[PDB]
């Protein structure tokens, strides 16, 4: 079954150029059109463009001039190129195929600032009937992370908070999971924290 | 481009209710109406629900009803579940596709008190001369809480930030983190750390503390 996978930088400088590729499997691009949609944080969906089978490309009127969509059937790939990026262009970027399935999306932040990986500190459990624990993901930039527990295995009771801005202008969040106090001794909990844009992968033993 | 006008922008609704949301288009969509409806769950990654106005997508429930024609369209949910908590977008495809601004459908539900957990700074972090103390408010409704920190009975201000989750997809509740930030210095000088939480679903304020 069809899947689409986007890949792109995560952070880019204003006025520079953006490149995202969508790698597609489970269908052939001679047969299907792939379109691009972006979503700026807290805003709605905006349609960027599409490339048809023998594409033949159409764009979004407003952005038409800044934008090029091309593809490579052979490599099973579609490219989105955008230039003179402003901070307005900060969005989650998706590619998409009765229709119709979307990629996960790639977060793209336009800022002149540089990348910083997160520090991860454990939120350790202590002294009704259930207990919380967690990890603190402090000062990183840009979005996002992308926190999990036991490399997938744990997904219920888990909350991962939206990133908040520090006065430093860096982001931080916490990821907590609830468990029963009983399980605390015998069960072991590790949080796996990824920050694509800085190439940081961290795992943390969370002990009582 | 064709302007796509969606309404209302937001909808608060108990799980029992039937809800209906409109999407008008500055121009007509008929050649088949090229109107589509999308659903975006707390990200996620939007899924297409309905095309040509009224025909649903594969594996999509019978509760989702698309209707209307030419210029005025409707999306209906018959008995909204908690899992339907999402934002819904319409897309015209007749021209260069454009989306409406969207309708956030929030779930209403009964008042639920928060369970409150507190977390001292980790030894690892303290070796960096900073101290984050965390107070967690689990699974509550409404959104929608006062969190107050006290160090050694001394009320705090300007030294905390809060993050609220999106409403839960299965029970419609919120969770909240409050985070006190201090220097290793200010922290080590003091012994007792408390968050006091007041909330609608709480007879009197609850304080967790170490």
């Amino acid at each position: 079954q069809v899947q689409l996978k986007e890949s792109g930088p995560g952070l880019v400088a204003p006025s520079q150029s953006l490149s995202i590729t969508c790698t597609v499997s489970g269908f052939s691009l001679t047969d299907y059109g792939v379109s691009w949609i972006r979503q700026p944080p807290g805003k709605g969906l905006e349609w960027l463009g599409v490339i048809w089978g023998g594409g033949s490309t159409y764009y979004n009127s407003a952005l038409k001039s800044r934008l090029s969509i091309s593809k490579d059937n052979s490599k099973s790939q579609v490219f989105l190129k955008m230039n003179s990026l402003q901070t307005d262009d900060t969005a989650m970027y998706y590619c998409a195929k009765p229709g119709d399935s979307w990629g996960q999306g790639t977060s793209v932040t336009v800022s002149s600032a540089s990348t910083k990986g997160p520090s991860v500190f454990p939120l350790a459990p202590s002294s009704g009937g259930t207990a919380a624990l967690g990890c603190l993901v402090k000062d990183y930039f840009p979005e996002p992370v992308t926190v999990s527990w036991n490399s997938g295995a744990l997904t219920s009771g888990v909350h991962t908070f939206p990133a908040v801005l520090q006065s430093s202008g860096l982001y931080s969040l916490s990821s907590v999971v609830t468990v029963p106090s009983s399980s605390l001794g015998t069960q072991t909990y590790i949080c796996n924290v990824n920050h694509k844009p800085s190439n940081t992968k961290v795992d943390k033993k969370v002990e009582p | 481009d064709i302007v796509m006008s969606q309404s209302p922008s937001s909808l608060a609704v108990s799980a029992g209710e039937k809800v209906t949301m409109s999407c008008k288009s500055s121009q007509s969509l008929l050649n088949k109406n090229y109107l589509a409806w999308y659903q975006q769950k707390p990200g996620q990654s939007p899924t297409k629900l309905i095309y040509w106005a009224s025909t649903r997508e594969s594996g999509v429930p019978d509760r989702f009803t698309g209707s209307g024609s030419g210029t005025d369209f409707t999306l209906t949910i018959s008995s909204v579940q908690a899992e339907d908590l999402a934002v819904y977008y319409c897309k015209q495809s007749y021209d260069l596709p454009t989306f409406g601004a969207g309708t956030k459908l929030e779930l209403k539900r009964s008042v639920a008190a928060p369970s409150v957990f507190i977390f001292p700074p980790s030894d690892e972090q303290l070796k960096s001369g900073t101290a984050s103390v965390v107070c967690l408010l689990n699974n509550f409704y409404p959104r929608e809480a006062k969190v107050q920190w006290k160090v050694d009975n001394a009320l705090q201000s300007g030294n905390s930030q809060e993050s609220v989750t999106e409403q839960d997809s299965k029970d419609s509740t919120y969770s909240l983190s409050s985070t006190l930030t201090l220097s290793k210095a200010d922290y080590e000088k003091h012994k007792v750390y408390a968050c006091e939480v007041t909330h609608q679903g709480l007879s009197s304020p609850v304080t967790k503390s170490f």
